[PDB]
């Protein structure tokens, strides 16, 4: 069982095909774990879409996705990536209506970059893009557990700021109650930190 | 969790409804045509009451112009309402010559 | 429309074909007049640029093609009994059809799609012809 | 315990949420009936922008229609009867459209929507005059009430032949093909026409009194001092008059006959069509062409089961044509 | 959700389609339904249909059941039904035979008011009307009568009883949301496994309605309302499917 | 086992008590609930009641909740309220502070029809009639807002939701069987803890439908069938209250 994401363009929505799209997904075996309606702004597209970054068709492509609203969906399935990428058909809206009729970019999708649906390549892409439109949704426990790549992420995230708020805890010594303690390094950790900023009014 | 109003086994009607049935029939019997009874005792049939001459009003007509105006009661009770006004000026036994509907 | 038959003395005797963009009916023809138990089968060509009204019927292959079972019925005495060179009713004429009769009584089925040009009478001979198939509907 | 206990690190998402709403113009539209719209302000000056007053059309009762047709037991609901009146209104009220005359024709079920037509009055065989025959009204049509009013095209004697050979489902684009082998000339809209047209000149009748020919003017009028007959007793077929022209085989309302020859006529120029009489104007619908069997054209329909009711109502339904109707209560009467 | 489909809801969704009841015969079902219900042991009974007549005593048919139970491979709804001239009083409408049902089916246009009239058939043989209705009415049944899908499940005993966790038909503008009666909750026939276009679906996504009307019986017509979640079916015109429908599509 | 009352079922159960409504005001909440429902952004959005003014021109009010959760031992329901002289076009109801709460309950007989009137009260003190309309809603619907009891349940996080396993009220004769809306799931408070004469029920064992109608405000009325398990209230008529209920009884 893998996940995959896929997402639906504006031009499958302002023709209100959306349902249908969603019908058909989950009646060849699909599973849509999580979907949301939204509508990608310039910047957060450019973001999404940076394997290209200056190629020929990234003006127009980003152009094109923040003109309305867009679906998002991650699928389940025990072969969602290729499975996914078989029901889209090719890429080429032309090429599909050629070679393989009755596939969704062939239906819906027309005038080439508007190929009406948008998937996941491989599972980095995949997992990637998940964390990108759903942060909170859990996923992937075999690929961060690894006890060298647990180690190498504690290693990226205590020494900002987690070995300062030790050392200032050992040297200030509050209370020797502990949730004192909590609180106190929680504060130092939420007030000192490289990521954030720190907020006045 | 089981919810608290899980099932109940009740009768299909409560045995202690006698006046509802017979209020029931009794605006049921309203409508159509009374149709004719044979005698206990043989076949002959009873013949039926002969109905007196009254005088009424148009009670669809203004339950319509109530129902317009969002007052009194539902249409589906002034046609009732008609239909026992007829039953009451079409009565024998206590004869009317006019009726209406306070 | 292609009309294909095995012809008697000018007039279409037997099981004959009759092809049109969307219709192709096939059965049985006394004296150029359809008589006995025919076949009709056509396409929904008008709704095929709308949506479906099942998803299963989207993706499918089959095409919305109806065959029906049908019957067409001539007076008992006109056709079927050659002339003599008469008590026999006239063979219905063309503006208006009298004794013609029409009979269904059974469900239509599922049927193969049908392309207009019926590839038996593939070289055209006249002008102007459409075409029509179940991808592309009424090309002309 | 453990609901209460989960952590749920709720961070601020960088898109903005959107609103996943259906559509709402069509019930919008459908509400816009409903109540007087005020006059819009000028920005500019403070006074109202300028204006035109309702128009006078001459529609009938159509609420008392609709208490007729609920009484009976046809046609459309109660509700319906509301919103139906109420956008007669609005099509009769614009003073855009001069309109001389509003009628709710009817309904049309259809595959993918319906149609709700209103019939208009303003203020090589040829084709009848705008005006004249079948053309003498034009037909607006809607698809919900309120929405847009999209006109029907004038009706021609070739799609009148042609519908009268075809059994088409209507599939409510208003631009559809119509038919393949018995080619019919023209799109759903002519088709639509050409229904409307037979359907018209077959089945809209009056009460048999109400209406007298007068030849000065080639018109029909309303008597007005009228006396409505009895309920239960409208529901006889002789208490009932065609007012529309009859349709005759040739497709239009009167024949037209191509000159014939200054010599060799012969009387054989005629075709079977061109030479034909057809039923006067204002004719009772017992004389309506019999069905097969000894059965008549119109059937009747009663609103009680007890003819003991003091005031009840009757009417026909069509034979040849199922969902035609006609019926009266008091002096109410409406098809 | 709800437990018996409601008359008045009926009527005020359908009544776009042209399925319309006099007001006499609304208020005498509205008096009448629940005295023939408790008459009989039937936990439901409801309006069928009312089909036209010559006369203009159109007969009001009226079907109900008690427990729907699952056999070979089906559920079974055991249903009675009666018919009526007025909606006051409600009398049996015999079941036929097999052979009495194959005459009936040779019979065409509409039946005649009066329930006492015979109908002759070729040897001679006498069909009497009520047989006729029937007939018609059977086959209108037998073959559209539409729920929601999964609008029922299974239980305890294997009888078919709603669903009080229903959570609403997916994707309602479409046939796969609706099922016949007597499929089997669990499988996976629905509305589209018969003929392609002998089922027409309306949907207004505002209001959440949906309007399902048959082709081949011009006169079916069902609503199911989402937001209410509440579905309901009438039958309204004589009992005779068009056969001609493939020129009609 | 309903999620929220119909306004239809609810104006042909309630008709004989007269809370009627007229017919295009009808048609036009037909049309225009969805619409306030969705530009609001409320889950449930019902017809509340109808008080009458001095004019033609009665107030239609319709309430809706978009959360409710259990606060200090009372089911609190957010609700946000809608006025409007016709049924077309809906405006807001905005909630009144403690002193003229206070001083909005002292002003009495029936309303007039513009919203935008001022009552002068004792210096003089200007309210509008909107706050005095405000104050009856609620006043009404503290004394009197009724459902069936268990007919809710509390989940997780302390929310108040409708109890999907719903079987129905036994002895809907009984006033135990009732409950103001803002009780507890949980705790075992109903109409009988409120003043003994001020609720009367009128049962019809027969058709299973039970009328609850509030005397100490007359034009109350709550139905509830049972053989389809469907309850419904309206308020219809002015909003005063009937202080001298000893005397009458």
């Amino acid at each position: 069982l893998e996940k995959t994401f896929a997402l639906i363009k504006p031009d499958a929505v302002r023709a209100g095909k959306a349902q249908e799209i969603m019908q058909l997904i989950e009646l060849n075996g699909f599973t849509i774990i999580a979907k949301q309606k939204l509508q990608l702004t310039r910047a957060r597209a450019e973001e999404f879409y940076g394997e290209h970054k200056g190629k020929e068709f990234f003006p127009k492509l980003v152009n094109f996705m923040t003109s309305g609203p867009i679906w998002a969906l991650v699928l389940a399935k025990p072969g969602a990536i290729l499975a996914w990428r078989a029901l889209m058909g090719p890429t080429n809206v032309f090429k599909a209506r050629a070679e393989q009729p009755k596939c969704l970019r062939a239906l819906y999708g027309t005038d080439g970059t508007q190929n009406a649906t948008h998937g996941s390549d491989s599972p980095i892409s995949a997992a990637r893009e998940i964390k990108f439109f759903f942060p909170t949704l859990s996923g992937d426990p075999t690929i961060y557990a690894e006890p060298t790549a647990a180690a190498e992420y504690i290693t990226k995230r205590i020494q900002p700021a987690l070995a300062k708020a030790l050392a200032a805890l050992a040297r200030e010594k509050p209370s020797a109650d502990k949730f004192e303690a909590i609180t106190f390094v929680a504060g130092y950790l939420l007030q000192n930190n490289p990521n954030k900023p720190k907020v006045l009014m | 969790s089981t919810p608290p109003a899980a099932n109940l086994s009740v009768p299909l009607v409560p045995a202690a409804s006698a006046a509802a049935a017979a209020a029931a029939v009794a605006k049921a019997s309203l409508f159509g045509d009374p149709e004719p009874v044979l005698d206990p005792e043989s076949g002959e049939p009873i013949d039926p009451d002969a109905p007196n001459e009254f005088e009424c009003e148009d009670v669809e007509g203004d339950g319509d112009l109530l129902d317009g105006l969002g007052v009194g009661l539902g249409r589906q009770e002034m046609y009732a309402a008609m239909l026992a006004v007829k039953r009451l000026g079409e009565d024998a036994k206590r004869g009317v010559s006019t009726v209406r509907f306070f | 429309g292609c009309l294909r038959g095995e012809w008697k003395k000018g007039l279409l005797v037997g099981k004959g074909t009759y092809e049109q963009p969307a219709l192709r009916f096939e059965g049985e023809f006394v004296r150029g007049m359809p008589a006995g138990t025919a076949t009709y089968t056509l396409t929904g060509h008008r709704t095929l640029d709308m949506p479906c009204f099942a998803a299963q019927h989207i993706q499918a292959e089959e095409g919305p093609t109806l065959a029906l079972p049908c019957a067409y019925g001539i007076p008992p005495g006109s056709g079927d009994e050659p002339q003599l060179d008469t008590d026999k009713p006239p063979l219905p004429a063309h503006p208006k059809y009298e004794g013609l009769t029409f009979t269904a009584e059974q469900l239509p089925g599922a049927a193969p799609d049908t392309v207009f040009p019926p590839e038996e009478g593939k070289p055209v001979p006249i002008t102007a012809v459409p075409a029509f198939s179940v991808s592309t509907g009424l090309v002309a | 315990l453990v609901k209460k206990s989960t952590f749920d690190p709720k961070e601020s998402s960088p898109l903005v949420p959107i609103p996943v709403a259906p559509d709402a113009t069509q019930t919008q539209a459908a509400v816009s009936i409903f109540g007087d719209p005020e006059l819009p302000i000028n920005p500019a000056t403070g006074e109202p922008v300028p204006a035109d007053p309702p128009n006078e059309f001459e529609a009938e009762n159509m609420l008392g229609a609709a208490a007729v047709l609920d009484c009976l037991g046809v046609g459309l609901g109660r509700e319906l009867g509301v919103n139906i009146a109420l956008a007669a209104k609005r099509i009769g009220e614009d003073p855009k459209l001069a309109v001389r005359s509003v009628r709710f024709f009817g309904k049309f079920l259809g595959l993918y929507s319906d149609y709700f037509v209103f019939e208009v009055a303003f203020k090589e065989v040829p084709v009848e005059e705008p005006g004249k025959g079948a053309n003498k009204f034009t037909y607006l049509v809607c698809s919900s009430l309120g929405g847009p009013l999209t006109r029907l095209p004038d009706v021609t004697p070739a799609q009148v032949k042609a519908s009268r050979r075809i059994k088409k489902l209507l599939t409510g684009r208003l631009t559809s093909h119509v038919s393949t082998y018995p080619a019919f000339p023209g799109n759903e809209a002519n088709y639509l026409r050409a229904l409307i047209a037979r359907i018209s000149a077959a089945t809209v009748v009056a009460p048999s009194d109400l209406f007298s020919l007068n030849d000065e003017t080639g018109e029909l009028e309303r008597a007005e001092d009228w006396e409505p007959p009895a309920g239960r007793e409208m529901a006889a077929p002789t208490a009932w008059v065609h007012v529309r022209p009859h349709l005759k085989s040739q497709g239009r309302c009167e024949v037209h006959k191509r000159e014939l020859p200054e010599d060799a006529d012969e009387d054989e120029f005629y075709n079977e069509d061109e030479l034909e009489e057809g039923p006067d104007l204002l004719a009772a619908l017992e004389e309506d062409a019999q069905l097969p069997g000894e059965q008549a054209a119109w059937t009747p329909i009663y609103s009680s089961a007890s003819e003991a009711v003091k005031t009840q109502a009757g009417g026909l339904r069509s034979l040849v044509w199922p969902g035609a109707v006609c019926g009266g209560r008091g002096s109410e009467w409406t098809c | 959700v709800q437990l018996e489909p409601n008359i008045t809801l009926v009527l005020k969704h359908l009544a776009s389609c042209g399925a319309v009841v006099s007001a006499e015969q609304q208020a005498a079902l509205d008096h009448s339904i629940p005295i023939k219900r408790i008459e009989a042991g039937l936990r439901s009974l409801t309006l069928w249909g009312r089909l036209t007549t010559l006369n203009g005593k159109d007969y009001l048919v009226a079907e109900g059941y008690n427990v729907a139970s699952s056999k070979e491979g089906a559920a079974v709804y055991e249903t009675k039904y009666f018919y009526s001239q007025d909606g006051a009083r409600w009398s049996d409408l015999q079941p036929v035979d097999s052979e009495t049902a194959t005459r009936c089916a040779r019979i065409k246009g509409m039946l005649s008011g009066d329930p006492a009239k015979n109908y002759e058939l070729e040897l001679v043989f006498q069909i009497p009307e009520l047989a006729v209705l029937r007939c018609r009415v059977d086959a209108i049944a037998t073959a559209t009568s539409v729920i929601p899908t999964d609008s029922t499940i299974l239980n305890a005993a294997s009888q078919v009883v709603p669903n009080r966790l229903f959570a609403g038909a997916a994707y309602p503008e479409k046939l796969e949301s609706y099922q016949h009666r007597f499929s089997l909750p669990g499988s996976g026939v629905t509305l589209s496994q018969d003929l392609r276009g002998t089922w027409a679906v309306q949907y207004d996504a505002f209001k959440g309605v949906a309007q399902v009307r048959s082709l081949l019986f011009p006169g079916y017509f069902f609503y199911y309302a989402a937001n209410e979640l509440t579905w309901g079916s009438l039958y309204v015109g004589d009992g005779l499917r068009n056969n001609d429908l493939i020129f009609m599509l």
